[PDB]
DNA sequence: CTGGAGAATCCCGGTGCCGAGGCCGCTCAATTGGTCGTAGACAGCTCTAGCACCGCTTAAACGCACGTACGCGCTGTCCCCCGCGTTTTAACCGCCAAGGGGATTACTCCCTAGTCTCCAGGCACGTGTCAGATATATAC
DNA sequence: GTATATATCTGACACGTGCCTGGAGACTAGGGAGTAATCCCCTTGGCGGTTAAAACGCGGGGGACAGCGCGTACGTGCGTTTAAGCGGTGCTAGAGCTGTCTACGACCAATTGAGCGGCCTCGGCACCGGGATTCTCCAG
């Protein structure tokens, strides 16, 4: 398939489903190093790190948006580095 | 060595490439740049700081031990990202 | 005595006036409460109840299900221009996200 | 009809019982002392339906994984005239073996790991079985167990279980295993306890024989223990264990601190050895060959083994319930050039049997063997050897004396010698003192 | 040995009103009942404000009346007050 | 003599950038407010202060629009401010 | 009844307002797009401060009217009474 | 009865301890209020009072004017990182804009 | 007959002249510094409120504020906010 | 490149002014003291679920290499602002009038909270069958 | 002509059971609330005056924008190795409940001083009109 053909078949595919695409014990990992700095030998309810996990991928699926919006008034298709720090700039963050 | 075949990443580095093109797949971007994955790994790492330091702060009050859903919820509602289905 | 009514029963609402009542005087919103303050409150959550169950039950029935699930409920909030207006800011859990490709 | 070797007096006896359990229409379980041939003594029972009753039906045996190569050879040795098929394999290798081979109809025995089962149930469920007979049935002393409960399904005419031994925690267990084989006979956990009387309900559906009366040839086994003392970069972890202040970070950031939330498990891994904690190694060059031996007390005391490959080859095993533990006994092994094997739960099937043969060969150069309790310590024989150390002890008492076994079984000829590293004054000494208290409430019984 | 009140067995008897055939998962009746907590605890805030500016002891149906006015986007707001309306005129009937 | 094309634009930002007057004329700003109040209830009176409320909150609101608009067309490698710059702001802060 | 005054709100004015914004050069359509922006936060801000001044039962506006419609849409302003 | 001497003095503070009390008890914030909770309070609003005049007070001698106005206390707090923080979302009336230009608009 | 108005402008004054002792302030400035102890007392007394409501205590009590001012302030300033409150509680309880 | 001219704020010293600090008087909320009753600290107990090892399987991610979509530096292009001056209109300032309606206090009497008592909605509980989630054989 | 479409299990929903504690009855309590009426702050347009601001027009050079070519970087799929995910097992940290006992806060009445508004005035600093560099630009 040619460059591109595949992208937007993920991009719709990724866009009907529901599920978490981050991996759930690689991101349960860095909450519990995060936490330590604060306080130190918390323990943690199992709900309370899938609370965690839905409020990140909500977060960052929703500036992918507002990045991709940024790529596009420069004229381009690519997002880069930029267009994240205009996104975060304008939303005063 | 025996004692040595295993090495270990740091924590952020979990976030792998594979799982945040899927997330931009999801918000619609078609082509990344090659710079982005470092970028947004600082940026949810400042995202969970500062929702987990509130949970945290709520947990301490409470005199308890255990980070529960209530305490994400709470903090996440405090900067204005309230979440359903996790009770409240 | 004479044989007890609810107070939704009299209004003619399917919510509970009494526990409403409750909530709002525990709640510390004013030193007093008025009779009339629980119906009316009542009565407005119903309505914006009835409001997304009847969008996430047409949203079920395109998809051929039965069982309304979480992401029926983002579709129908997120495809009314008010309702997207009153929930803005909030996060639904398992919803999903309205498919659109620029 | 058995062809390679005719039986000892007991086995003979045991067939005995067997057959009358299936004339009896009772299932029970058969619990001699491990490493005492069982094995053979149900390939029989398989064998006397084919030849006297003629039921060819197909018959269940489930077995560890380890074990699988073994319970192969043994039907083909002792018993050709069976034909017998046995599953393992990867998603594709699986669906063949279905298709060209169970599902043909050509075989009356399967032999499966109790992995293989849970992932393609159905294809087992379809067909009707006569006799299921499990080898180490302590796999599903909990009622719940989706194992439990997926071989609970399949349909069945008779039931044995064969395990070394019956007892490994408490009474709710032994109703389990009686549950499944005579479900009639035990409906609730709840009556079995409470009535309670040892040795009553026992006799009809148990039948325990102990080496000691029935192969009085065998040599009588030694229980020797090592206790030690703690070496100095030691003292110092335990102490900083205690106290929640290893600091220690590898990525500057002033040390941090490290996380115990469970202690118990922390301090056992550093009773072993410091070297597991990380940065207590000294330096990133690291290879330095003679710290190690000096750096832990247990391994200071295993010098031993050099005094043993010279006195004559009297071939030693080093058992152990971690992994990490394991590797070091690896790489120091190397340093002083010694002759090793080693098994893990991470190794692949084919070689596992490889290396209980080249070491069992008559004549090998192979001295020492390492192997995890869990992966190894149940199924396999191993004899040729004579001396056993035990890095570790553990909270059971029944997982140490089964591994004490794959050495001492029929054939042996050369006492069987017990040697534990223990430390002294530590929560090790506590764990040791535990596993005994429950072994009281066992006491070997007749 | 400890009850959880929840509005589960409302939101299931509007349902069975607007839609006879459909049923509804656990999951989505969590985020329902997670909806009216969060829309009584909005409108009760200001009708409190409300009251305090004024100088007033008591909340009263007209300061909820003018907190849903406040709240609501417009054609919601418009039928809300209707509802609100009705229910309290029949209730004094 | 003659400055040169965006010379006295420069001094404009620097003069503004130092002042706290209100720029929009405030007589023209007050019929504007009045019309809108129509819309909602007739025959409205008004104290003179909350119109310069009004009037304090919507200077304080344009400017800050200009300066993310700005920073929308700088973006785009322009100096330039173009309608789809406040439209890309307002899209952007959630508006 | 008043016609429309937002025309009122001048070319000149808006430039100052861009200028305060560090805006260098400005296309000519921005007046339109400005004048339609500003129409519609003040159509949000005054319905506001009018359900407040009924709920008073009161004809005049008052500055803290204002104050709390602002406080509501995440606008604080100090120096009115607040 | 003994000569009275107000929360303020007892605590070594110059904001009113007995108002806050008040505020507290007629606001709506809980059933009970602790004795020390207003004493807690009035020591923050100082400080926080003390820690904007403070910087107030340097921008009006910086401008060479002997009285603070509103637009001093603008560049006080849009020159602070924390207190720009608390007050991200307040508008100042009277209060200009820090000055202020993007390097990409100033000539060659 | 004219009703009395309430204000925080009496301790404004007294504070500026402990920190600035020659200096003054319009009543302009007056009327921002009157707005802003009031936003801040309003803030911190809503997060107290929640707290106790959370955790379901009738009672707001300095244990309750502190926790509310660490919430709100900024890093460095709720440090040494808390230091002062801590302080005057104290003091206070020694006087009291 | 850069001297020169000539419009830009920029200091400087005088002139007047109603803003800000002072005080007066006296108003009405803080103070103290005593009393009451119940929020919440303490200790104890029980037992749910969180934390640490292994084992098992195989989706998943790793790195490799291939090739061409599209990132972005120069150029030419010619339109639309800028800035100037002019003329022009409507802003500001001040002055003075009528009367809407904020505000006060006063009166009276409907409203809701309190208490105790009472019995039916709603809680959790344990089954069951089906909606859906793929297994199971077809079918053309 | 092959991918649904036939086909087949199964935890999740939905039923009803038993159970128990918030809702509902029906009076007394005493304040908030409403409505009358009064007073006189502050609002609405009157005019004229006349500065300053907005408006117009249009010379001219800045930036917006299309196009080309160039080149390295992102996407693709291969095989490969990795460890997520799932079961099993051990254990006991610490959430949770109930129970008991006593420091605390709210309340009352009474009391007297900080803080309110009113009436005051000499000094901060807006304003005007004098000269100072010093911004910028252009034709030598
Ligand atoms: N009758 C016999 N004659 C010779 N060797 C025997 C006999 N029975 C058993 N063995 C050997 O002794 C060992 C018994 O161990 P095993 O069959 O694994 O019994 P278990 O299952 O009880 O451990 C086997 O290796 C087998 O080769
Ligand atoms: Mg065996």
């Amino acid at each position: 398939y040619r460059p591109g053909t595949v992208a937007l078949r993920e991009i719709r595919r990724y866009q009907k489903s529901t599920e978490l695409l981050i991996r759930k014990l690689p991101f349960q990992r860095l909450v519990r190093e995060i936490a330590q700095d604060f306080k130190t030998d918390l323990r943690f309810q199992s709900s309370a790190v899938m609370a965690l996990q839905e409020a990140s991928e909500a977060y960052l699926v929703a500036l992918f948006e507002d990045t991709n919006l940024a790529a596009i008034h420069a004229k381009r298709v690519t997002i880069m580095p930029k267009d994240i720090q205009l996104a975060r700039r304008i939303r005063g963050e | 060595a025996k004692r040595h075949r295993k090495v270990l990443r740091d924590n952020i580095q979990g976030i792998t490439k594979p799982a945040i093109r899927r997330l931009a797949r999801r918000g619609g971007v078609k082509r990344i740049s090659g710079l982005i994955y470092e970028e947004t790994r600082g940026v949810l790492k400042v995202f969970l700081e500062n929702v987990i330091r509130d949970a945290v702060t709520y947990t301490e009050h409470a005199k308890r031990k255990t980070v529960t859903a209530m305490d994400v919820v709470y903090a996440l509602k405090r900067q204005g990202r309230t979440l359903y289905g996790f009770g409240g | 005595r004479a044989k007890a009514k609810t107070r939704s029963s009299r209004a003619g609402l399917q919510f509970p006036v009494g526990r409403v009542h409750r909530l709002l005087r525990k709640g510390n919103y004013a030193e007093r409460v008025g009779a009339g303050a629980p119906v009316y409150l009542a009565a407005v959550l119903e309505y914006l109840t009835a409001e997304i169950l009847e969008l996430a039950g047409n949203a079920a029935r395109d998809n051929k299900k039965t069982r309304i699930i979480p992401r029926h409920l983002q579709l129908a909030v997120r495809n009314d221009e008010e309702l997207n207006k009153l929930l803005g800011r909030v996060t639904i859990a398992q919803g999903g996200v309205l498919p659109n490709i620029q | 009809y058995v062809k390679w070797g005719k039986l000892r007096d007991y086995q003979v006896r045991g067939l005995n019982w067997l057959i009358s359990l299936y004339e009896n229409g009772i299932n029970g379980i058969l619990a001699d002392e491990m490493g005492l041939g069982k094995t053979l003594q149900t390939i029989s029972l398989l064998g006397y339906m084919k030849h006297y009753r003629n039921i060819p039906g197909p018959h269940m045996v489930l077995v560890p994984k380890s074990t699988l190569h073994n319970w192969m050879s043994e039907f083909k040795r002792w018993v050709p005239t069976l034909r017998s098929v046995c599953l393992i394999g990867d998603k594709e290798q699986r669906a063949a073996f279905v298709r060209d081979v169970l599902l043909p109809g050509e075989w009356d025995v399967c032999v499966t790991s109790y992995e293989m089962l849970i992932k393609e149930k159905s294809v087992f469920k379809k067909f009707n079985w006569r006799y299921l007979v499990i080898d180490e049935a302590h796999r599903i002393k909990n009622e719940k167990s989706k194992l439990s409960e997926i071989v609970r399904e399949f349909k069945t005419t008779n039931r044995l279980l064969l395990t070394g031994t019956p007892l490994q925690n408490n009474l709710h267990e032994l109703w389990s295993l009686l549950n499944f084989l005579l479900p009639d006979v035990f409906n609730s956990a709840d009556d079995f306890d409470s009535w309670f009387r040892l040795h009553m309900v026992l006799r009809p559906f148990l039948l325990r024989r102990i080496k000691a009366d029935v192969e009085k040839s065998l040599p009588p086994k030694k229980e020797v223990k090592i206790y030690v003392g703690l070496s100095k970069m030691q003292r110092e972890w335990y102490t900083r264990i205690l106290m929640k202040d290893i600091d220690i970070l590898n990525s500057a950031g002033k040390m941090d601190k490290m996380r115990l939330l469970n202690i118990l498990m922390q301090l056992r891994k550093c009773c072993n050895h410091p070297y597991l904690f990380d940065g207590a190694e000294p330096g990133p060059p690291y290879t330095t060959d003679m710290h190690l031996v000096t750096n832990s007390g247990k391994m200071v005391v295993l010098d031993k083994l050099l005094p043993k490959l010279k006195e004559q080859g009297s071939r030693v095993l080093i058992f152990s319930q971690m992994t990490r533990v394991l590797d070091i006994l690896e790489d120091y092994c190397m340093w002083r050039n010694y002759e090793y094997c080693r098994l893990d739960g991470q190794t692949p099937h084919d070689e596992r049997q490889d290396s209980i043969n080249a070491y069992n060969e008559p004549n090998s150069t192979k001295f020492v063997f390492m192997l995890s309790t869990r992966a190894g310590g149940l199924g396999i024989n191993l004899a040729t050897a004579d001396v056993v150390i035990l890095y570790d002890s553990d909270w059971n008492p029944q997982v140490d004396l089964q591994a004490m076994d794959r050495a001492h079984r029929i054939g042996q000829t050369k006492t069987v010698r017990v040697f534990r590293f223990i430390t002294d004054n530590t929560v090790e000494e506590r764990i040791v003192e535990r596993a005994e208290m429950k072994l009281r409430l066992d006491s070997i019984v007749i | 040995k400890t009850r959880k009140e929840s509005y589960a067995i409302y939101v299931y008897k509007v349902l069975k009103q607007v839609h006879p055939d459909t049923g509804i998962s656990s999951k989505a009746m969590s985020i329902m009942n997670s909806f009216v907590n969060d829309v009584f605890e909005r409108i009760a805030g200001e009708a409190s404000r409300l009251a305090h500016y004024n100088k007033r002891s008591t909340i009263t149906s007209r300061e909820i009346q003018t907190a849903v006015r406040l709240l609501l986007p417009g054609e919601l707001a418009k039928h809300a007050v209707s509802e609100g309306t009705k229910a309290v005129t029949k209730y004094t009937s």
